[PDB]
């Protein structure tokens, strides 16, 4: 029900600054734990 | 601690809802006939001394913290003949009103929701012999504990169950020092299809199908004093979830859980007697027991003591219970208190359960 | 009046004090009755108790002689 506004934090002001930190993860078929910020892999075999 | 407890849907069906049975260590399958004899044994409704009875029972949760979080019960029995009786019970566990608000507007119409769980059941009891009776009960269970938000549907989950009960009450038999009375009872309850809280055939929970077998004896002194000792054994009729593994590493557990969850309730009732690496000695660990003694003075004062013990490996709910009952003219008031003896914090600690019943209609002679 | 920001929260919610004497005592209780959150000298509106397991919780607000008990949902 809310109008679409170019103001996301609802402070009535539109910010135009672009000072941020950037992180990235790869999406590949054969990813494993220990790289790409991967900490755990749970393989589920029999899904109903 | 608890090792692989049995998980079932709507566990509130297993909570004692009246003060009389609460004071007797959560047993009623073989005690004297009373208005609250619907959760325990409807078959003794045919043995009721009074024609018609109504009862309101209150079990508060978080007594100090807040009200409205409680299990209430309304029971009404009516024995039309000397041989049969119709009874109807309504158990309601509720948290009271909860207000849902997303903005700090002082003037804002907000949504008040009451998550709850109620079971409405009706039982017919018929006296087969002069000392034995059967009973069949139909129960509808509805759970509305979740709250409607985004990406969450609060549709209530419903189910049906059938209860088969039997009660035996012997004649008053004279002995050397007293003239006591024997009672026995059995009850197979909560027999029905699984309840799906997510409304999906893939995810369903077993109903808490239960088997209760008990026996009791009354020592009658001077015809005005009674001392009834009762013992009840309770066993869940639901398969025990697999533990370490009964065939990679997690794949064995996944296969075991898939096998366990793909079991019908009818087959699950019979599978409950076993389906574990342990034998009969370990099978006896699935049975919980309760022993109580109730003293009756002038049939108007009742002092009840009880002890309830579950296995330490499941549930872990052992306690002692005290209860007092007073009948003024036709109104009986029961109060119950619980002293826990287990390591897990019982939510019924420091709680005084209340029960209030009215009896009306003509009197039926006891045989 | 005491106002609780979104009732079915994830553990992070807010208080709706009406700009009065800010020091109030807030206590969050589990369904077991256990004490799971204490907060004296409280003035920050945002409350972060998202380490608690899901369920209903009881929030007691003590503001001078005023005592208030409300029920919140953590899902
Ligand atoms: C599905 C259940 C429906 C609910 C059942 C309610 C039954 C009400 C009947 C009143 C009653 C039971 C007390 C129950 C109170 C529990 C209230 C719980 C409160 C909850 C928080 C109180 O009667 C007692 O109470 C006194 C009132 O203080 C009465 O005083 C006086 O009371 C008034 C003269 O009676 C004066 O007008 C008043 O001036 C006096 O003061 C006394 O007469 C008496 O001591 C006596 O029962 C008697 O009334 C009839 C009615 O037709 C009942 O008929 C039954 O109805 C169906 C049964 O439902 C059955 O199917 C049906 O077969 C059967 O014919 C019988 O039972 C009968 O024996």
């Amino acid at each position: 029900t809310l109008p679409d506004v170019e103001d996301i934090n609802r402070d009535n002001t539109m910010s135009t600054i672009n000072a941020y930190y950037e992180y990235s993860i790869d999406v590949k078929p054969g990813m494993q734990v220990g790289e790409n910020y991967i900490t755990d892999i749970r393989e589920v075999t029999n899904v109903d | 601690d608890i090792e692989r407890p049995i998980t079932t849907g709507v566990p509130f069906l297993l909570v004692a809802a009246d003060a009389r049975a609460a004071g007797l260590g959560d047993q009623g399958v073989a005690t004297s006939s009373d208005v609250f004899s619907q959760q325990w044994n409807p078959a003794k409704y045919a043995f009721a001394e009074d024609a018609q009875g109504l009862s309101i029972s209150y079990t508060p949760y978080l007594t100090d913290l807040a009200n409205d979080i409680s299990l209430g019960q309304v029971t009404y029995y009516n024995k039309i003949n000397d041989r049969s009786a119709f009874a109807g019970s309504f158990r309601y566990f509720g948290f009271g009103g909860i207000e849902l608000r997303q903005t700090g507007d002082p003037n804002e119409p907000t949504r008040e929701v009451n998550p709850n769980e109620f079971a409405l059941d009706g039982s017919y009891s018929l006296k087969l012999s002069e000392t034995f009776s059967m009973a069949v009960a139909a129960r509808y269970i509805r759970s509305n504990l979740k709250v409607a938000t985004e990406e969450i549907d609060a549709s209530a989950a419903g189910s049906f169950a059938v209860d088969v009960a039997g009660f035996y009450q012997s004649e008053e038999i004279a002995y050397s020092d007293f003239n006591g009375r024997w009672r026995a009872g059995f009850n197979i309850q909560n027999l029905g299809p699984k309840i799906s809280y997510d409304h999906d055939d893939l995810s369903a929970n077993f109903l808490p199908a239960n088997l209760r077998v008990g026996g009791g004896f009354d020592f009658i002194f001077d015809d005005y004093n009674k001392l009834g000792v009762s013992l009840e054994l309770t066993k869940l009729l639901v398969p025990t979830p697999p533990g370490p593994g009964t065939p990679s590493q997690s794949q064995a557990d996944e296969a075991n859980y898939k096998k366990y969850k793909d079991i019908g309730w009818v087959s699950g009732i019979f599978k409950s007697f076993g389906d574990a690496p342990g034998g009969f000695s370990e099978e006896l660990k699935e049975i919980t027991y309760s022993a109580a003694a109730e003293y009756m003075y002038q049939d108007a004062f009742a002092m009840r003591l009880g002890y309830y013990h579950e296995s330490p490996m499941k549930g872990a709910k052992q306690f002692f219970s005290l209860g007092a009952g007073f009948k003024y003219s036709m109104i009986k008031v029961d109060v119950s208190y619980l002293f826990s003896a287990s390591k897990v914090k019982n939510p019924l600690e420091n709680t005084l359960r209340f029960s209030l019943t009215f009896n009306f209609g003509d009197k039926y002679e006891t045989y | 009046e005491i106002v609780i920001f979104p009732n079915p929260s994830d553990g992070n919610f807010n208080i709706g004090l009406n700009n009065f004497n800010f020091p109030y005592s807030l206590e969050i209780f589990s369904f077991t009755g256990q004490k799971v959150f204490e907060k004296q000298n409280a003035s920050d509106s945002i409350i972060s108790v998202s380490y608690l397991p899901s369920g209903i919780y009881i929030v007691k607000i003590e503001k001078d002689s005023k005592t208030t008990i409300k029920k919140i949902i953590i899902n």
